[PDB]
RNA sequence: AUUGGGCGUAAAGCAAGCGCAGGCGGAUUGAAAAGUCUGGUGUUAAAGGCAGCUGCUUAACAGUUGUAUGCAUUGGAAAC
RNA sequence: GGCGAAGGCGAAAACUUAGGCCAUUACUGACGCUUAGGCUUGAAAGUGUGGGGAGCAAAUAGGAUUAGAUACCCUAGUAGUCCACACCGUAAACGAUAGAUACUAGCUGUCGGGGCGAUCCCCUCGGUAGUGAAGUUAACACAUUAAGUAUCUCGCCUGG
RNA sequence: GGUGCAUGGUUGUCGUCAGCUCGUGUCGUGAGAUGUUGGGUUAAGUCCCGCAACGAGCGCAACCCUUAUCGUUAGUUACA
RNA sequence: CUGCCGAUAAGGUCUUCAAAA
């Protein structure tokens, strides 16, 4: 099968956020509450939702669709998406999601075309570049690469979106919804289920659960593309992953003191 | 053959540090006279550019319309702000007894016989909003069959 | 605010002089200066259906040389060189029989991207009761298709016979007016309408001159051939 | 604005309370039948109203046949 | 933050006295909601009679400021502000939101009763606040204490 | 000769101040908002970051002239 | 760190238009 239920439990993919932070519309995936203070999930629903999303992304990638991965959250997730990009040639946006990356694709298409033309000009080289002008063009290459280095490949609107957090990527999910493009996401108890299509009940704060699930969707794409899998359809010894540095791991949401009353009074 | 007809051409203006920036706003209704109709409002410094942008916006948002015997199936009240537009089924022959913005929408949608009365405001955008809202809330006599488990409208 | 004449700001740096002569004395510097204006005005006022873009004058102690560029030189040439003799007599009366003339028509290339004939065509359209919005747009689109940079057209006057004067501009692209290295060609014309006078100003951008020099090189006459004759 | 409107900021919630008459009002059973529904009969003058036809050269018009609304009485229905 | 229907209520004590919340294996058995007319209460100013008068201060006098100052500032200063008994019955008397009844996500506080028993904290039943989606609105905004989905009753509105 | 309150053309002024807008997109029933506002740096909307905005045009800056050092060409009518 | 500080005759333009290229 795809994964093992014990493995999900040991990776902490059945633990959401503090009960104070939850959208009441997400009650279907959170089994009746109890003394847990991080809102646990139904493991059967997790596997069922994951399998459905796996099947769909595989169908798209087999039929030569273009999927775009968008994670602009914690640093770890950024490096994760870059690693997934290395494994599979999927377009990615690790930096901030530009307004209208999909709905006003023409202007960003002009920008990425300019990036490619500048890249080949620099590669073709000339002694006219000298020192000052060469540095200016190189610095321009760096900026359009930092913000378009993963979008350069595609030439047409993607056929699918994978979002790490629908709450943080509200702009990305809104663009996908207005253009009627499938979007999958790892909801974490604080998301509106209406916006997402293939919901995948999961965590989003643990640097282990995220990586396991993110690689799993990447694993579907790699099998459809005919390159060997990484985490899917795999035994215990090869799924093992480590907890990043910098008793048990603490998925508690705190830092509430950084939310005072909006400045008022007179 | 998506025909288009201006329903209003207002003259909006803002104030700057000396003078008045004046821009024309157009309200175009586009319809194929077969079941597809949309509306688009745009602003520009000149009427031609405003019309082009309004038609582009109107063609971007096209809704689907169903007709029954050329008319509207059941009487409906479309609400949008303070504008309330009443639509009523009509026998084949009366023609479109509508007038103004509502009349333009009904003709561009395809409907023939239709009874209308504007019970609220006379602002073209809200009347069109109300008309489209009334037509979009309509229930076919086949959707309720799947819902109520009847016999494809049969008594 | 007020702007310095675009042509006049670029004279003696990147643009040559339309008249190149050195007179003998301060009395002969005035005669030789009004006379060439008459010749240029003659070419421009009448003989307009030819699209004359620029007329240059070259004079020595006593020998007058005229270089006339046009888009349609058939009207100047006439039927088997008829109208041509007429204009020669015109030129001779203005300067004098005692001198030697060497008039030279020279057909022009890339007629579109020239602010003179565009202004003349604009002025003709306004005088012909053509709607102003449509007239500028057709001229703008044809000029851009000709393969040039941005064009700026300002048409101020008693617009459409109105009693309150207005002004309509239409820039479409980079028109760097503050830049000296740019090649901006400027011309102004007076459309004589039944309700008054219409002023049309055309700014055209024809690239960047990256070769230093007070021109001495043609400008938008090179692309196609440029010859014909009537000289000696 | 019964059908067919409103009362925070546009006209309009009495300063608040105790409150008779009036209006409205929990659930179940029985009877009566005042409301309610329905059948029969009488009547609601004629002209006009709407439909058809005739006659004026067609019409306007005239005539012609059809065409309701309510009330009373009597015989049933029992859900509110 | 608490109480009262509203106006209002804050040194301490005694007497008299009103309503309210929670749990009820008890009792009566629709006796309930609203309310034209009627009655009761109703901030401050004001009135009538008799006391009281420390402070303050309408009216008034003077000194300033000012083109002028019958005003803002300052020094004086009567009625009044206080008590008892009689009236007046008006306020931005405002939550600018009549009362009653049933239903409709959630989160954070705080107060009272009850359950457990160091507090703290958990649950239940209510009062008082903030944030907030469906829903409503012309918009601001309201949003389980509705301006939401509905019913009953009363009062009121119809351009300046 | 009249009408600069019918105009063309030219000019003063804010002001050589750093501004004024447009295309596409998004929000708002709408006028409209966004970009152009936040944080740093400048003479500057100059630039860099942030950012439902992404870009572009005019202005700003540089390219033009002149003064300040030196090299090269030339040496009279300069110098000598 | 609270000086002082009052007034401004009447009526008026300006958007012509998208039919369209
Ligand atoms: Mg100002
Ligand atoms: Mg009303
Ligand atoms: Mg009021
Ligand atoms: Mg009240
Ligand atoms: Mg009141
Ligand atoms: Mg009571
Ligand atoms: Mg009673
Ligand atoms: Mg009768
Ligand atoms: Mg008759
Ligand atoms: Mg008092
Ligand atoms: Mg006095
Ligand atoms: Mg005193
Ligand atoms: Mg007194
Ligand atoms: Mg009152
Ligand atoms: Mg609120
Ligand atoms: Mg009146
Ligand atoms: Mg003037
Ligand atoms: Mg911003
Ligand atoms: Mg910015
Ligand atoms: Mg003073």
């Amino acid at each position: 099968e795809l994964v093992s239920l014990a493995k999900l439990g040991e990776m902490r993919t059945h633990v959401g956020m503090v009960k104070r932070y939850w959208n009441p519309k997400m009650g279907f995936f959170i089994e009746p509450e109890r003394k847990h203070n991080n809102d646990h999930f139904v493991l059967e629903l997790q596997r069922q939702s994951l399998q459905t999303a796996y099947n769909y992304v595989k169908e798209v990638a087999q039929n030569n669709g273009q999927i775009l991965f968008v994670g602009t959250k914690n640093d770890y997730v950024k490096k994760l998406v870059n690693n997934i990009a290395k494994r599979v040639d999927v377009a990615f946006i690790t930096q901030r999601w530009l307004g209208g990356t999909l709905t006003n694709f023409k202007t960003l298409s002009i920008s990425i075309n300019k990036l490619n033309k500048l890249v080949e000009k620099q590669a073709e080289n000339a002694a006219d570049l000298t020192k000052k002008e060469n540095l200016m063009l190189s610095r321009e290459i760096e900026r359009l690469e930092k913000f378009f280095g993963g979008v350069k490949s595609l030439k047409r609107l993607p056929n699918l979106l994978i979002v790490d957090d629908p709450v943080y990527e509200k702009n990305a999910v809104a663009e996908a919804n207005i253009l009627r493009i499938p979007v999958v996401a790892l909801c974490n108890t604080n998301t509106n289920p209406e916006l997402v299509d293939f919901i995948i009940p999961a965590n989003n704060h643990q640097p282990q659960s995220t990586c396991l699930l993110m690689n799993l969707l990447a694993d579907a794409v790699a099998e459809a593309k005919a390159m060997p899998t990484m985490f899917a359809y795999k035994p215990d010894e090869e799924i093992q992953i480590e907890i990043p540095q910098k008793k048990q791991i603490t998925s508690q949401r705190l830092n509430i003191t950084r939310n005072p009353e909006v400045l008022t009074r007179e | 053959e998506f025909e288009e007809r201006i329903v209003k051409l207002k003259r909006i203006s803002k104030t700057t540090k000396g003078g008045r920036n004046m821009r024309f706003s157009v309200l175009v209704v586009v319809g194929n006279r077969k079941g597809k109709i949309g509306y688009g409002i745009a602003k520009a410094l000149e009427v031609p550019n405003a019309i082009k942008k309004a038609i582009k916006a109107a063609h971007n948002s096209l809704h689907t319309i169903e007709i029954h015997k050329g008319s509207i199936y059941h009487e409906v009240i479309g609400r949008s702000g303070a504008s309330r537009v009443l639509l009523k089924p009509a026998p084949q022959g009366t023609g479109i007894i509508a007038g103004g913005a509502i009349r333009a929408i009904i003709e561009l949608a395809g409907y023939s016989d239709i009874y209308t009365k504007n019970l609220g405001r006379n602002t073209p955008i809200n009347m069109i909003h109300a008309t489209m809202d009334g037509i979009l809330k309509q229930l076919s006599p086949r959707r309720v069959a799947i819902l109520r488990n009847k016999n494809l409208n049969e008594l | 605010g007020q702007k310095v004449n675009s042509n006049g700001l670029r004279f003696g740096i990147n643009k040559n002089w339309i008249s190149r002569w050195t007179a003998n004395s301060h009395a002969q510097t005035a005669k030789w200066l009004i006379e060439d204006e008459k010749i240029r005005n003659l070419f421009f006022v009448n003989y307009r259906n030819a699209q004359v873009s620029n007329v240059e004058i070259e004079r020595t102690q006593a020998t007058v040389d005229v270089f006339v560029y046009a888009a349609q030189p058939a009207f100047l040439i006439g039927s088997e060189n008829k109208n041509i003799q007429k204009i020669t007599k015109q030129i001779k009366q203005i300067i004098g029989r005692t001198t030697n003339l060497d008039l030279t028509i020279n057909e022009i290339g890339s007629p579109m991207l020239s602010a003179r004939i565009i202004a003349r065509d604009l002025a003709n359209a306004i005088e012909a009761r053509v709607p102003l919005r449509t007239a500028m747009r057709q001229s703008l689109i044809k000029v851009l298709k000709a393969g040039a940079n941005g064009i700026k057209v300002l048409v101020s006057g008693r617009l459409n016979g109105a009693e309150i004067a207005r002004d309509k501009m239409y820039i479409e692209g980079n028109m760097p007016l503050s830049t000296l290295r740019a090649d901006i060609d400027y011309a102004l014309e007076k459309a004589q309408t039944t309700y008054g006078v219409i002023g049309v100003k055309v700014w055209i951008n024809r690239g960047m001159i990256y070769t230093k020099g007070l021109n001495r090189t043609p400008a938008h006459i090179l692309h196609p051939q440029k010859k014909q004759p009537n000289r000696q």
